[PDB]
């Protein structure tokens, strides 16, 4: 008669023989590998005590944020600037959690051997828990915060820029669309492996950097749950590596998988981190050369090795087209600011100083630009200059990969400058580099995403914004901005006198 | 060192001061509502739909939809990542759907992690109070470990059911609301093995391996029509939608209620067990706070849609129809156990009035919602007709 | 009357499709929609802005109409057209095996889509098909990827190359 | 305003330069646990001895306490605040008892919480799944609303007991246990008044007015007994010891046993009534968890004391036989309630060996803690007499 009860492990000791054979036992899904039935997980979890260590992590956060945080008005005293970015990290990030739901639950669905279904299953809980959890990052900064706008509407506002479609590709699209398994290495393989993980912890260091105390609480919280994915993760490759077709078709998956991730996290991470922010913490490029060169590429994916896993090939180039790739993209976001859904700002005198020191040549670039834009009165609403208008006139197409989504300006850009262009029964392409040109060439039906230009071809900006609901509670005042300062704020109609038409740059070569 | 080494924009002196400077003196919009722009079921915007609705970046072409153009990545093939060609149902909005008891991940894993430590305590009493001293041994070894031990893989599977439905539904508030109806079930699943576990522990003699229930499931006839209803809705459906409401709304509210209460809730006492009934406790729980979100999708929502009313309803009666059927044959399969239970323990005369229970409740649950015709007589007599 | 959402040429397929209440016309009007206005071998790009909010009007209409003038065991092994669901799944897939190469094997797949996609066939065998028809063009397509060089994949595509820059 | 006007230290840039120059390079001592100096029941300090042990400032005199001199003010008369004279039993130090469960308030209330909502969940999906169906009406209406409602009163009885002990306890760790020992007394007896007035809202006609089960307490004849020895050990007892001993470790470990789960427990299944044996639950739980605390401090501190061991058995022992008639006249008219049973519910042999189950449970878990010499054939046999 002593007290006695059952644990986790104890039940899950017979989880795996929870599935049974029968005809139609199998995925419903696309693939061409087989995960073998008999794969193993390597946390030992029931609903119950999931529930119960997740809800554990809830009452801290929550606990810290009603209370202390908001006693300490931790949601106002951040810098602006970064007020501003975490509009995009928090929603930009959720969108990855959302369908990461989906893509587990399609992974959960492509398992056999009942303990991968539950490693997935518990992913798909958590994926849920974390899209919550960036929602309330923004909830919390909309209610609390020195500028609610884009916090407050994100999920619709974001549409009217063209930063969000390849947020869109690496972290929704990517995750669910083509073989469960490269969908995997999308998300799990590499996304989590490589480029989540790591940046969810240095988003706090940033953030704590500029006053942000709500978001270390928030995804230091989500970090504790990246384990179980990474290993859901490993044991993707390990449930196929027995498999002869895995020999065949894992690291083409996965090379397409790493070089689409890195396609759009190389420059726009890089340019949330250096350009949305005030205090800075390290340069891009030593953060990316250490993630994804000797961590992922490294040590991670050495470990791999055994089971017939190999570096991407992609990856020596990709290193290529990354050095200035943050910073070539910041001039296109600057230049396009009122399609955006936050407040852009300059570099001032202290951080031009920041960048040239850790990016030799920097200002001969883009410093002079930017001064040359300020000074033209870039910031000031009764200027009527854009500096997508300077694009137009020192002729400086910006174009949009076909694939990844990702604007690019070859005719400027200090980066990789390369440029395919074609056309296939009645409609144009535009291509940055020769991985994504094969991806389509290959694929064609799976990249058919209109471009922003596409859509606005034609259309009178104003319009466009006004249609998007680009607009701020007194539906005068625009969200986005060109600045961070509390006046001179932008308006719809300053914008609307400006006349900017869209024009698709592609149909220049007739 | 005590003080540290990173320096904090919110505490540090230099870096906060220049933060303070940056500031404005009010903030640049007094619209703080991270959630305004959505419609609310119900009078005031709840926090479970500020943080859920609109989390999936559907285009307009998708019902209820706020972004637009084609997805950036799709299948080889073509397949959308999300369409509209995933499910025969269709509607003005997807994004209609309301769980009537707000569940968010936080609450949900609030409660059921409440429910772990609850059980925890429970099990410790229930073995130092000796109350399975009380308890039949037959009934314990054959009916609880055997049968009851068996009904895992029936919950199990229609777990899995939804799997598909977790990767295809087309919209957020129905996304989660599905998770977490089969989430539930898994739970349950575990909790019979919890239970099993338990007994091995205090009965000496006693096995929880799953090697005697699952050859009764594999391999029995008692539910041998049973799984066959279930390997199909699991694996032989397509349509997310068919399998979330031929799951909740006909098999497991029909076969289900009736094995869970009419069965064990209802003789476990009789045989000194209320052990069992402990867990079929929260298995009844989870049932009503699924049923509630099974009704607001396919009925309120979907069986009354503004637009697309007529249809829905026909296809899902439809499906009422096409498992009706299936669920009837499994139920019958059941009644060969009631021969199984030692002379005396229950005459027809209950079995009518509980298997009359199963079917009157699905009947104001259910069926009367999309207008399905149903005679509980010719049901009770059908399922009847296979009993001892 | 321009838009990204309500726009005149969407307003125009509504009244069109309106004027439809004959499950007759309405499920051959979605195949040819689909013929000329999707995927890269549609026949035309002028929907391409509003083509995907359009065939899901028009799906609708036929979906409503085929539920009217369908019996349930039609409804759901009877193609719109008349044709037996199963059948045809079983057709396209034992061609789909049969494909010499991942250019036929793609022209099955697609081909397939723009004709039977819901609500023309019933989902359930839809899926099915788009499960096996997928692991078959995956398989090819993905067997030696990069082997060949692009300038002869170009051509293999049969792509009109308008420009091409490379410093490197 | 939006930053406010308040300037906090820590923030301030001002205000917290100051603060961080007047700042030592390291802490002053490295000891940085609060309680080090407290002897550890376990491998390591435990957050609930830290927080608790010798937060009662006792002086030397009082065995264990690490303060000096008399009180600043006590009792006119002379009665000290806190004194050795409040007991009878002595001990080398009153800060031994550890609560088995550490239960600090935090945990203490975390639990209970669980409890609450857990059995708000409960009671929707109950009615909801409609339950009461099956529970026979006179089993309902006589048995629950008229017995097991009155025992509310006894339990309450036990809880008022506890308030002497809340003030005169000679440590903080004894105050503590008695408090939630009391505290879940209470609590059942509102849970068998929130079931009461549950039925009256599913259940047409049920009245939930005490008055019925009020008159069943105070004047009734099933209960007679049991009241008395109730009143008896709330009011005639002022040692604080006698109390909390006598009503764990003798009444209700017997009469309180017997009752909950040789009765009601395990009849109400019988009466396909699952309602009851739900609130049981917890107050079985609830007197495992207390048996804990109470064996710790009675037995392992007190009864097995290094100096005073031989003394306080002789004490308890005393105690014992004092309680233990008492006890015996309230099971023997509880006998009475059988004969109020339909005909068939149950027989002699099934209580009698009931009936030695709870005896045999408190020769081992008790009795035989102090070498109490209990003779089980003569209790029951002396029980066994109001079998009317
Ligand atoms: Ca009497
Ligand atoms: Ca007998
Ligand atoms: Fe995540
Ligand atoms: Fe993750």
């Amino acid at each position: 008669r002593a007290p006695t009860s059952v644990n986790a492990q104890e039940v899950h000791r017979w989880l795996q023989s929870f599935n049974w054979d029968f005809k139609n036992n199998r995925t419903k899904y696309a693939t061409k590998y087989k995960m073998a039935n008999e794969t193993k997980e390597q946390f030992k979890l029931i609903a119950k005590e999931y529930a119960r260590m997740e809800a554990v992590k809830d009452e801290r956060q929550f606990g810290s944020l009603q209370d202390a945080l908001t006693r300490l008005n931790a949601g106002v005293r951040v810098h602006p600037k970064w007020n501003e970015t975490m509009k995009v990290v928090s929603n930009f990030l959720e969108v990855g959690e959302y369908n990461a739901i989906a893509a587990t639950g399609m992974l959960w669905d492509s398992a056999q051997a009942a303990e991968q279904k539950n490693g997935y299953l518990a992913q798909v809980l958590d994926e849920i828990r974390h899209t919550h959890q960036c929602a309330y990052v923004n909830y919390y900064f909309a209610k609390n915060g020195q500028d609610p706008a884009g916090h407050n509407d994100a999920r619709r506002t974001r549409t009217i820029g063209p930063l969000w479609k390849g947020m869109k590709r690496v972290f929704s699209d990517g995750f669910i669309s083509g073989d469960a398994v490269e969908c995997s290495l999308n998300l799990q393989l590499v996304g989590e492996a490589c480029f989540t993980n790591p940046l969810i912890v240095a988003v706090t260091e940033w953030a704590a950097a500029n006053g942000d105390e709500i978001t270390p609480t928030v995804f230091l919280s989500i970090e504790t749950d990246e384990l179980r994915h990474m290993a859901n993760g490993y044991q993707t490759v390990v449930s196929i590596a027995n498999d002869p077709a895995s020999a065949k078709y894992l690291n083409t998956d996965l090379n397409n998988a790493f070089w689409t991730q890195q396609k759009y996290f190389t420059p726009v991470l890089g340019m949330l981190f250096e350009y949305g922010s005030k205090f800075k913490v390290e340069p891009w490029v030593k953060t990316w050369d250490r993630w994804v060169y000797e961590d992922w590429g490294g040590i991670w994916i050495g470990r791999l090795g055994k089971y017939g896993v190999e570096s991407p090939r992609s990856l020596k180039d990709a290193k290529q087209d990354a050095y200035w790739a943050h910073h070539d993209l910041y001039l296109l976001a600057y230049a396009l600011w009122p399609t955006g859904f936050f407040r852009l700002a300059l570099p001032d005198q202290e951080e031009m100083e920041w960048f040239e020191a850790n990016y030799p040549g920097w200002y001969d670039h883009y410093g002079k630009i930017y001064e040359e834009w300020r000074a033209r009165g870039c910031e000031d609403p009764s200027s009527g200059f854009i500096p997508l208008m300077w694009f137009i006139e020192n002729n400086h197409p910006i174009y949009i990969d076909r694939v990844s989504q990702v604007p690019f300006c070859p005719s400027l850009a200090k980066g990789a400058s390369t440029l395919r262009v074609h056309e296939y029964n009645g409609e144009m392409h535009t291509f940055s580099d020769q991985w994504g040109e094969r991806m389509w060439l290959a694929e064609p039906e799976r990249y058919e995403c209109q471009n922003i230009f596409e859509q606005y071809e034609g259309r009178e900006l104003s319009e466009v914004i006004a249609e998007l609901h680009g607009l701020r509670s007194d539906g005068k005042t625009l969200i986005a901005q060109p600045h961070v300062r509390g006046d001179k704020l932008w308006t719809l109609d300053d914008i609307k006198r400006l006349n900017c038409v869209f024009k698709n740059p592609v149909k220049a070569f007739n | 060192s005590m003080l540290g080494e990173r320096r904090r924009g919110l505490t540090d002196p230099e870096m906060a001061a220049v933060i303070l400077k940056a500031l404005p003196e009010a903030p640049l919009d007094g619209n703080n509502k991270m959630g305004y722009f959505v419609t609310p079921r119900w009078k005031r915007l709840t926090e479970y739909e500020a943080l859920t609705v609109y989390a999936q970046p559907n285009a307009d072409w998708i019902a209820g939809g706020l972004d637009w153009g084609d997805w950036t990545q799709k299948f080889h093939g073509g397949r959308p990542s999300w369409g509209n060609e995933t499910t025969e149902l269709r509607t003005v909005d997807w994004f209609k759907h309301r769980d009537p008891l707000r569940r968010w991940h936080a609450p949900y894993v609030k409660d059921k992690a409440e429910e772990w430590r609850y059980t925890d305590r429970f099990l410790q009493g229930y073995s130092a109070d000796g109350q399975i001293r009380a308890m039949n041994p037959t009934w314990r070894d054959e009916f609880i470990n055997r049968y009851w031990g068996a009904f895992l893989f029936n919950e199990y599977g229609l777990f899995n059911a939804h799997s598909q439905g977790a990767r295809e539904a087309l919209s957020d508030v129905t996304r989660v609301s599905l998770a977490f109806w089969g989430f539930d079930k898994i739970d349950i699943a575990q909790m019979i093995q919890l239970e099993r576990g338990f007994l091995a522990k205090i009965v000496p003699g006693f096995d929880e391996s799953t090697a005697v229930p699952k050859a009764e499931w594999t391999n029995g006839e008692v539910y041998k029509s049973a799984r066959l209803a279930v390997e199909g809705l699991w694996q032989e459906v397509f349509d997310w939608n068919e399998s979330a409401f031929s799951v909740h709304a006909v098999y497991d509210a029909l076969f289900g209620q009736f094995v869970r209460r009419e069965f064990f809730q209802r003789l476990a006492p009789r045989f000194g067990d209320n052990l069992t009934p402990f867990f079929i406790n929260q298995a009844q729980t989870y049932f009503q706070i699924a049923k509630q979100g099974v009704q607001d999708l396919y009925y309120n929502c979907l069986g009354d849609d503004p637009e697309f009313s007529d249809y829905n309803r026909t296809v899902m009666r439809n499906w009422t129809g096409k498992w009706l059927e299936p669920t009837i044959a499994a139920l019958r399969d059941f009644m060969g156990l009631f021969a199984k239970l030692p002379a005396g323990t229950t005459d027809k005369e209950e079995i009518t009035a509980s298997l009359y229970r199963v079917v009157d409740d699905w009947i104001e649950d259910y069926a009367s919602r999309i207008d399905f015709k149903a005679d509980r007589d010719q049901i009770v007599k059908a399922v009847l007709a296979g009993l001892k | 009357k321009l838009g990204i959402h309500s726009n005149d040429t969407r307003d125009a397929w509504v009244n069109k499709i309106a004027q439809l209440n004959t499950l007759e016309k309405a499920a051959e009007m979605l195949k040819q929609f689909r013929m000329d206005h999707t995927t890269p071998f549609r026949n035309s790009y002028e929907l391409d802005n509003d083509y995907l909010w359009i065939e899901a009007k028009l799906e609708e209409k036929v979906a409503v109409l085929k539920a009217r003038a369908f019996n349930e065991v039609d409804f759901r092994h009877k193609t719109a057209f008349g044709e037996d669901a199963k059948s045809v799944l079983d057709g396209t897939v034992a061609k789909m095996n049969a494909a010499k190469d991942k250019w036929e094997a793609e022209k099955i797949h697609i081909g397939f889509r723009q004709a039977y996609k819901p609500p023309i066939m019933p989902v359930n065998y839809f899926l099915d098909g788009e499960r096996q028809l997928g692991t078959r063009l995956m398989e090819l397509r993905n067997l030696n990827y990069y082997d060949t060089p692009l300038e002869e994949l170009r051509k293999q595509r049969g792509v009109r190359v308008v420009h091409l820059q490379s410093p490197h």
